[PDB]
């Protein structure tokens, strides 16, 4: 089951996801992704029952690629937040309601770096760092712990490696490996995947 | 003039020209011949060939195992009408488990085919059929127009030079009740005969043949299986 | 069905004819006047009232929209009546959404817009009528014409209308801002009588007056009080 | 032009288009319907445009509803419409209120529907004229005639197509409230035969219906050997 | 609704409201495309110049998706509407194949799109062509013309809108594997073509180039003026 | 219980020419806090605010969709809105969702656009309004919440008395709900000025 | 200036008998049908060197056993060839059958009367189709040949033209062909009769021919196989 | 029904529309509308044709609409239609700040108008709407901008233009005069008296017969409003001053 964790620094966002599908008993992939770039500076990272997560997030991946192309500009990582937001509460009390947890990480020219806490009720946060899934009641207090609003992107990889070296250790479900990307003024970039 | 162009404009003398001039496509369709006896209907048909290397347009259609039609004017408007008309057939199969009786389906396509007349934007049917059915009542043979009249034949001709077709069987028809089926469609063949140009005559090619009756189903013959009929026109 | 294409259209000069053409059944109707004094408004209108027959107080041209708002017209009256009936349920819709009575402009401009739609909406002709509009909110008096393209104005008084041109020349000559209501009845009425033809009475005539406690209709009692003077 | 609609009215307060309907069943052969004692009767001159034709093909005689014939004149494939509604009124009248329509209702509630095409640009009016007769116990005989501009009324007796007139100044002669159904089925096959002209029309067939005492309120065909005793007198009395 | 038949066929076999749409659309302003070996370019005339406009907010390039773009020549609000019909569809595609148009599908899409405004109730044909350009998967480089009609075919070099007829023939004899033989000589080939026909030229030919994988970059006046003059110049010689 | 999923408390208290609202600043799903600078006040015009708790995502949707009907009835009329005008809108808002309601629970608080006077109300989820002249309250800690206001609040308070009241009310309040807290904010509205504060508090 | 369903004093729809002499305006085509297969061949008419010739499209697969050729108002066949494809495929879905010529042309030819302006959806059809088809196929009655214009008429064909030249191709149908020809020699008859009725020189990019036979899926002809057959004529 | 349909939507032989030209010849006969781009802000200014003595005055302006926080128009041509058109603009804005929590930019927002607009033109068989538009506006990716827009659904971005009666002039007067780069509020509002005085030559210019806007950026805010008489009179006194310097 699906961890996603977020960890905004002064000028970048780094962020993580577990890179297992799982099925009943079994790992049926082990090298998945959770991440869905949105734009050259905006990444989607999103969980929850199956169908629903990826419908919804390629459905916003196209609509937030869509205004791009209609306006020559893109969506800030505020606005594609609350562009999220709208339509996953819209959904909430129709016929096609989508379960799904989400994390939305961007850098924004003058606003600087923000990642946002989505839950499938589309109740929308702003947090310096955070976290879904069962993983994250084993380390948010990690993070509560070390995080510092100035932290270096160097502390930021170190920090979300505690985290992940608690799930190995603390956590019921096989999670060996997870994605890594931060990004800052230059876009999304790929960090190695940390694997144990 | 004003009032030729749509159906629902009534002329100062009580007439519907579009409906008019609807029956004027099937004045223009090639002839076809329904008649009965007492066993049996038959109807017989000359189809056009557009060039020398065409197969010839269908003109008979199957429509229930008890009933068939032969078509004269616009062959889309044939077909949908040949739907509708399959379609009440089936329903009545399904709902009652028994065929549908030939006046009733002719009864229903009187009131489909009146409905564009009274509408604007709306046009009437383009075609009219000759309707050869058996069922408890026996053999039939019903004309249907564009006005969505109808009409309960002893036999009929429609289409290109009909007068012809129809003159014959008035001239023969006393004879018809009475006749056997070989003697029936041998009159079906005469009258559509004085339709064409004398040089001309009923080949293979040019001729189809629908026949229903008390022991036999709604079939049709075409091509080889015409010259049956064909010989013995002695 | 319904013919969805418009009636109004644009003419190579660029005038809406259908409009102007039923501005000319206003122009055709009978007088009607409005007078916005300082503590409140008038509005006055004369009955196209042949025969001694006909029950005058069987229906009005002057009438309530709310307890704070009132109409009068020029031009038709069965057009009239689909305005008032509209503007009484735009008035409802309001109160019920808002629990405060609809202002006067609010209720000006969404009467104005119904307007407009008669003039490109499907299968439909413009309402012939222009409406006069009285009410007070805000602790102020608010009087306003609304047309048949939809195009509203705020007036200090104005006359609609059979000669109406002549009316507001009479208004203009004779309206001060610092006058008061009864004293703007009175001037009412005597622009009606540049246009009358007949001796006024108080049945062919209708007077309506809107202030800090309401609109309402003159009486007829009240009519003839004002008429003796002129 | 101001003939081409039935939305617009001429200048002088006229529907042309009503009328030039009204003119295809003036050009119909001709309608006729009794009311008498104890009974309706109604005949039509039915014109055979080709001996190719069964007899009784294009009846203009129709039983709309139990106690209730309909007769008509005009356009066929629109009669045959209104016979429809017809029908369907008076199926929904005995399902919504659980008994027998009465033939006034009938008549006013189809009128309606014939008066609604007669506003319109949509549709055209109907090209027919219609009467329908009943009888029972409770209500009598009764005689409608409806027209294609909606208008319904009660008669004693009427007809309708090109020898109207003719067919009424006959039916005048007539004192058929004292008459029983039996005795004007012989009548009324006298003035079709009266009032058809027989140099312009070569043949026609007699179309006789009636309801009344004797069929115990039921619309009925008038029975075969009835109907050739009445053509037979009507020949007869041409002499 | 309003259902009125606007296209219809007259005698002969027109289809007067088409007609009347390729009409608007030789009254546009000129445009051309090139498919160079491994660039397309497309060029546009003028429309109007006027110091006092914002040029960015008139341009008649755009961008549909990442490797596809158009131009268009004739009634520019219909053009805005097909242009955004065509962006919408590009994305279902994505979101569909997972991979981005052809320029070939996505072209096929704007013409029945096209061809359905003419066959259908209550609506006149769109008063635009459109030439459309990019690279598919493989790096194949593309140019396609639509017109009002619906029809489509893909074009070595084109040319719509006032003036095509000449800069057609311009393009036949000025179209070989030598013009094309780099990008710069590609680039020049276009503008040679509209400074045939340019008004005031040139100054407002606006300028817009995709490479393999590239995306669109379009040109400045500076730029453009660079190419003008290095032609110009030689063509004394 | 839905309204107690993400907990949280408003309030709000009249005095002399002023009014006071305040909130919790938690946002948090059943045990679990998430973060502690949620926004569970909204402005409406300079001196008037709308208080919201409940379901965390329908105070977000409620207050957006308010202040959309807001801004379009600013646009069109020539004005604020008024603190009861405001009220009724917000009824009608919550009511057209009777079958299937907003799970929130507003108070308002403001001083009249042109008189300055004083108002404060509260409705519940489906709309019913309620004016009151002291205070209201809504959230996971109603009943303490009523507790501390009833024992307080006093007629007429100036504003560093009521500044006071409202802090006191909401701090002890929240500090017997285990699902309400992290925080408190305080907006005091004045004719000439709001003063916004954070309070010292618990965050556990 | 009347409706689109009004009927002429002859008793023709006035929209399609105009919509028929637009097919006049198209590329000549011809289908010939012989017991070894039927080909289908087109003229392309290009109108510039700078037009790529591979994107005029005029012969079209349906499905593996039928293709089709289309004159007139190109644009106007794009539904048409759609629906022949979509039915052909649902035929397959329900039935696991291929689905035969003959029913191929029916289900497409009662698209064509469906048009007017007050019976039906808010925008739908408000003209006829100004196209011509040709359906060549194999199926279990061997192969096959049909044609239909926008009256909805359709009829098996044992040789046909349609388009601009078609009287005249249709006067060289009639005097070569025979019931026993070959394919190679229809093939060859078609590729002639294209040639002289064209108005530019004939040559391997300004046509198209398809075949399908007994033995073989639908096949467009290419470059080299069209100048190999060429060569001869 | 066919007969009574005059066919708004359709082509003439030449490719036009008929009914957006007539549009346009409304359009061209109303009160003269011009709107002015600077460094510091845009305005608006406009003949008034609501000008009759006993009319009473009771809103802030006559042409001039407040579209959201950031923007304003102002308009030419059919006031009923107009009125329509600045309703539908309010709530566009107010749909995209719901959607996205942020305002609609500027040129996003005459877009979504003029898409309606092309629409009348092209289905539906009703009259378009006889209506320009100059809209004034500040958003982040462009700051101070104005656009123009028109019956056909067309729009543009501009410097500095006019609608509405003697544009052809008043454009001249604004070719001549106006600094690309270099303008300023307080010399845009002189410029806008100038080319209204030229332009109202019907006849002598006053306060009573002109309305004003400015959109300007304060403390991280968009201010917008609609100049007093008083400042009108002033800039009116300020121009005429100017003149008399004009020789010598
Ligand atoms: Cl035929
Ligand atoms: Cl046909
Ligand atoms: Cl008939
Ligand atoms: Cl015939
Ligand atoms: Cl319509
Ligand atoms: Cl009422
Ligand atoms: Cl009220
Ligand atoms: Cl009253
Ligand atoms: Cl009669
Ligand atoms: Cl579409
Ligand atoms: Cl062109
Ligand atoms: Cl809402
Ligand atoms: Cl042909
Ligand atoms: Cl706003
Ligand atoms: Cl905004
Ligand atoms: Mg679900
Ligand atoms: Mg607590
Ligand atoms: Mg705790």
């Amino acid at each position: 089951m699906e961890y996603l964790i977020g960890i905004q620094g002064p000028d970048y966002v780094l962020v993580a996801s577990d890179r297992v599908a799982a099925s009943n008993i079994v790992q049926m992939k082990d090298d998945h992704d959770k991440m869905f770039k949105m734009s050259e500076k905006i990444l989607l990272l999103c969980v929850g029952e199956a169908g629903d997560t990826v419908q919804f997030a390629e459905y916003i991946q196209k609509n937030v690629q869509l205004y791009k192309m209609r306006n020559g500009y893109e969506l800030s990582p505020t606005a594609a937040a609350n562009f999220t937001r709208r339509n996953l509460a819209d959904c909430l009390r129709s016929r096609t309601p989508y379960h799904v947890n989400l994390l939305l990480a961007g850098y924004d020219e003058h606003e600087g770096p923000a990642l946002y806490y989505m839950d499938y009720l589309a109740a929308l946060a702003k947090a310096p760092f955070a976290a879904h899934g069962y993983g994250a009641f084993l380390t948010l207090s990690i993070l509560d712990r070390y995080y510092t609003p100035t932290i270096s992107r160097e502390r930021a990889v170190e920090l979300l490696r505690k985290c992940l070296e608690e799930l190995q250790k603390r956590f019921i479900l096989n999670l060996p490996t997870f994605s890594v990307r931060i990004i800052d003024k230059n876009g999304i970039h790929d960090l190695d995947n940390i694997s144990f | 003039n004003q009032y030729d162009n749509d159906v629902t404009v009534w002329s100062p003398q009580g007439r519907i020209h579009q409906i008019e001039y609807a029956m004027e496509a099937v004045k223009q369709g090639s002839a076809t011949v329904g008649l009965k006896s007492k066993t049996h209907a038959v109807l017989v048909a000359l189809k056009r060939a557009q060039s020398e290397l065409a197969a010839h347009q269908k003109k008979i259609l199957h429509v229930d195992n008890h009933i068939g039609i032969s078509i004269a004017g616009l062959t889309a408007d044939a077909r949908l009408l040949c739907n509708f008309m399959r379609q009440e057939c089936l329903d009545s199969r399904f709902v009652f488990d028994r065929p549908l009786p030939v006046s009733r389906l002719v009864s229903l396509i009187g009131s489909k085919t009146q409905i564009p007349t009274q509408r604007y934007g709306r046009r009437p049917y383009g075609v009219g059929l000759l309707i050869a059915g058996y069922d408890d009542m026996g053999p039939h043979i019903f004309q249907t127009c564009p006005s969505a009249n109808y009409f309960d034949c002893r036999a009929m001709s429609i289409g290109a030079r009909s007068q012809s077709a129809r003159t014959y069987l008035e001239r023969h028809m006393s004879e018809f009740m009475e006749c056997n089926l070989n003697e029936l469609v041998k009159h079906g063949l005469r009258a559509l005969r004085e339709t064409l140009p004398a040089e001309q005559d009923l080949t293979t090619k040019n001729v189809s043949i629908g026949i229903v009756g008390k022991d036999l189903e709604f079939t049709i013959y075409d091509d080889d299986d015409v010259s049956p009929f064909l010989e013995g026109l002695e | 069905r319904g013919y969805s294409f418009s009636l109004t259209t644009f003419s190579p000069s660029g005038k809406l004819v259908q409009i102007e053409y039923a501005l000319a059944a206003v122009a055709g109707g009978a007088p009607s006047v409005g007078i916005k004094a300082a503590n409140g408004v008038v509005l006055a209108t004369e009955k196209k009232q042949k025969s001694i027959l006909y029950d005058e107080r069987s229906v009005h041209k002057v009438e309530p929209i709310t307890k704070h708002i009132g109409l009068v017209y020029s031009g038709m009256g069965p057009d009239y009546r689909v305005l008032v009936h509209r503007a009484r349920k735009l008035a409802q819709q309001y109160y019920l959404v808002y629990q405060e009575p609809i202002p006067t402009a609010q209720l000006v401009q969404r009467v104005a817009s119904v307007m407009q739609e008669y003039t490109q909406s499907g299968g439909v002709r413009p309402f012939g009528v222009s409406l006069l509009i009285c009410g007070w909110n805000e602790g102020r008096p608010y009087l306003f014409q609304s047309d048949p393209s939809g195009a509203y104005f705020a007036w200090k008084a104005t006359a609609m209308g059979k000669n109406y041109v002549n009316g507001k020349t009479f208004l203009e000559k004779r309206y001060n801002e610092d006058l008061e209501l009864e004293d703007a009845i009175h001037t009412a009425i005597l622009t009606l009588k540049e246009s009358f033809e007949g001796q006024m009475t108080e049945d062919n005539i209708e007077v309506g007056i809107c202030n800090e406690a309401g609109f309402r209709r003159l009486t007829p009692t009240e009519v003839k009080d004002y008429l003796a003077a002129i | 032009g101001y003939d081409l609609s039935a939305s617009t009215f001429s200048p002088d307060g006229r529907v042309f288009q009503v009328e030039y309907a009204m003119k295809a069943v003036e050009n119909s052969s001709t309608a006729i319907g009794i009311r008498c004692k104890d009974g309706v009767v109604f005949g039509v001159e039915k014109l055979v445009l080709s001996k190719l034709y069964e007899e009784g093909s294009n009846k203009r005689l129709f039983n709309v509803d139990r106690h209730v014939g309909m007769a008509v004149a005009g356009l066929l494939a629109d009669a045959r419409s209104l016979a429809d509604i017809a029908r369907e009124e008076a199926s929904n009248f005995r399902s919504n209120f659980g008994y027998n329509i009465p033939l006034k209702h009938l008549a006013d509630r189809v009128a309606m529907y014939v008066h609604a095409y007669t506003l319109y640009s949509a549709v055209r009016p109907f090209g027919c004229s219609f009467m329908l007769g009943s009888y029972s116990v409770n209500d009598g005989a009764q005689l409608y005639m409806i027209d294609p501009s909606g208008v319904s009324y009660g008669y004693w007796g009427c007809a309708i197509g090109k020898a109207r007139q003719a067919a009424k100044t006959e039916i005048e002669k007539l004192q058929m409230k004292e008459m029983t159904c039996r005795d004007i089925v012989k009548e009324v096959a006298k003035i079709i035969y009266i009032v058809h002209d027989e140099v312009k029309d070569k043949a026609f067939e007699l179309e006789l219906s009636w309801v009344g005492e004797l069929t115990n309120g039921r619309h009925e065909i008038v029975p075969k050997d009835i109907r050739e005793e009445a053509e037979k007198y009507a020949k007869e009395s041409l002499k | 609704s309003y259902d009125r038949a606007i296209t219809v066929f007259s005698p002969d076999g027109h289809l007067f409201q088409v007609e009347y749409a390729q009409e608007a659309v030789k009254k546009g302003s000129t445009a051309v495309g090139v498919r160079g070996r491994d660039i397309v370019v497309l060029g546009v005339e003028k429309k109007s110049v006027a110091k006092l406009q914002d040029e960015r907010t008139v341009r008649k390039i755009c961008a549909l998706d990442d490797n596809v773009c158009m131009a268009f020549a004739g009634l520019t609000a219909d053009a805005r509407i097909v242009i955004n019909r065509a962006r919408v569809e590009c994305q279902s595609h994505r979101l569909t194949v997972e991979d981005p148009v052809t320029v070939e599908y996505i072209t096929r899409y704007i013409a029945s799109l096209k061809q359905r405004y003419t066959q259908s109730n209550g609506r006149r044909p769109f008063g635009i062509s459109a030439l459309i350009v990019g690279f598919d998967f493989d790096g194949t480089p593309r140019l396609y013309q639509t017109d009002p009609s619906g029809t489509y075919h893909a074009w070595k070099a084109n040319a719509i809108g006032r003036g095509a007829k000449s800069v057609r023939e311009f393009l036949e004899k000025n179209y070989t594997d030598e013009a094309i033989e780099t990008d710069d000589l590609t680039i020049k080939l276009v503008i040679k073509a509209l400074l045939e026909v340019v008004q005031s030229g040139g100054k407002n030919i606006e300028l817009a180039v995709m490479r393999r994988d590239q995306s669109l970059k379009i040109l400045n006046p500076e730029e453009i003026e660079k190419y003008v003059a290095e032609i110009e110049k030689e063509k004394e010689e | 219980s839905i309204m107690s999923y993400n907990g949280g408390a408003v309030m709000a208290m009249k005095g002399k020419n002023c009014v006071a609202i305040a909130a919790d600043r938690r946002f948090g799903i059943q045990a679990q806090m998430v973060t502690t600078d949620f926004q569970k006040i909204f402005p409406m015009g300079d001196r008037l605010y709308i208080g919201l708790a409940g379901l965390a995502t329908d105070v977000q949707t409620v207050a957006q969709r308010l202040k959309f009907r807001l801004n379009l009835y600013e646009l069109k009329e020539g004005r604020q809105i008024k603190p009861y005008t405001l009220m009724s809108m917000v009824a009608n808002l919550l009511y057209e969702k009777r079958f299937g309601p907003y799970y929130t629970e507003p108070v308002i608080a403001g001083l009249d656009p042109k008189t300055f006077k004083p108002f404060i109300c509260s409705l519940d989820l489906i709309g019913c309004p309620m004016v009151t002249d002291d205070f209201v309250v809504s959230g996971t800690c109603a009943e303490q919440m009523y507790g501390m206001c009833e024992s307080l609040w006093e007629p007429n308070m100036d504003p560093d008395h009521l500044f006071e009241t409202i802090s006191q009310a909401m701090l002890n309040a929240v500090d017997r709900d285990a699902v309400s807290g992290m925080g408190v904010i305080v907006h005091i509205i004045e004719k000439d000025k709001i003063t916004t504060r954070t309070l010292k508090a618990r965050m556990d | 200036d009347r409706g689109v369903n009004t009927f002429s004093p002859e008793g023709r729809l006035f929209q399609v008998e105009y919509a028929i002499e637009a097919i006049k305006l198209g590329s000549t085509a011809i289908g010939i049908q012989t017991s070894e297969g039927v080909c289908l061949a087109v003229e392309k008419r290009i109108t510039s060197p700078l037009m790529e010739p591979s994107s005029i499209e005029k012969i079209v697969e349906i499905d593996a056993h039928i293709g089709c050729a289309m004159s007139g108002l190109i644009a106007d066949a794009k539904t048409l060839i759609d629906k022949a494809r979509v039915e052909t495929q649902n035929h397959w879905f329900t039935y696991n059958e291929t689905m035969t010529v003959e029913s191929v042309t029916q289900a497409v030819s009662n698209l064509a009367l469906q048009f007017g302006e007050e019976d039906a959806d808010p925008g739908a059809m408000s003209r006829p189709f100004g196209v011509a088809l040709l359906f060549g196929g194999v199926d279990e009655k061997g192969p096959q040949l049909f044609h239909m214009d926008p009256s909805g008429t359709f009829v098996q064909c044992d040789a046909r033209a349609i388009g601009s030249a078609s009287e005249g191709a249709q006067s060289s149908l009639q005097e070569v062909y025979h019931k026993s020809m070959t394919l190679k020699e229809a093939i060859k008859s078609s590729l002639i009769i294209l040639k002289q009725v064209m108005e530019e020189k004939l040559n391997a990019t300004n046509i198209e021919l398809a075949t399908v036979q007994p033995g073989q899926n639908f096949h467009m002809f290419t470059k080299e196989e069209l100048e190999e057959v060429i060569k001869d004529i | 029904s066919r007969r009574y349909d005059s066919r708004t939507t359709i082509f003439s032989p030449e490719g036009r529309l008929y009914q957006v030209e007539y549009a346009m010849e409304a359009i061209g006969h109303a009160g003269t509308c011009l709107g002015i781009l600077a460094n510091d802000g845009v305005l608006l200014a406009a003949e008034r044709r609501n000008i009759h003595k006993l009319l009473d005055e009771v809103f802030f302006s006559e042409k001039i609409y407040k579209l959201n926080e950031d923007m304003a128009c102002s308009v030419a041509g059919i006031t009923s239609d107009a009125n329509v058109l600045t309703n539908e603009l309010r709530l566009i804005a107010q749909r995209y700040l719901l959607q996205y929590q942020e305002p609609i930019p500027c040129e996003q927002l005459v877009t979504a108008l003029c898409d309606i607009k092309q629409a009348y033109t092209q289905f539906g068989g009703k009259r378009p709407f006889g209506v320009s538009l100059l809209y004034i506006g500040w958003d982040k990716h462009y700051g101070f901008q104005l656009y123009q827009s028109d019956p056909s659904g067309n729009y543009g971005g501009w410097k500095a233009t006019c609608i509405g009666n003697n544009s052809a002039a008043a454009v001249s007067m604004l070719k001549q005069d106006y600094k690309e780069g270099e303008m300023t509020l307080k010399s845009a509002l002189a410029l806008a008296i100038k080319v209204l005085n030229k332009t109202m030559d019907v006849s002598k210019l006053s306060a009573e017969k002109v309305e004003i806007a400015t959109l300007t950026r304060e403390n991280g805010k968009t201010v917008i409003r609609v100049l007093k008489q008083k400042e009108v009179e002033q800039l009116i006194k300020k121009h005429e001053e100017e003149e008399a310097k004009a020789e010598r």
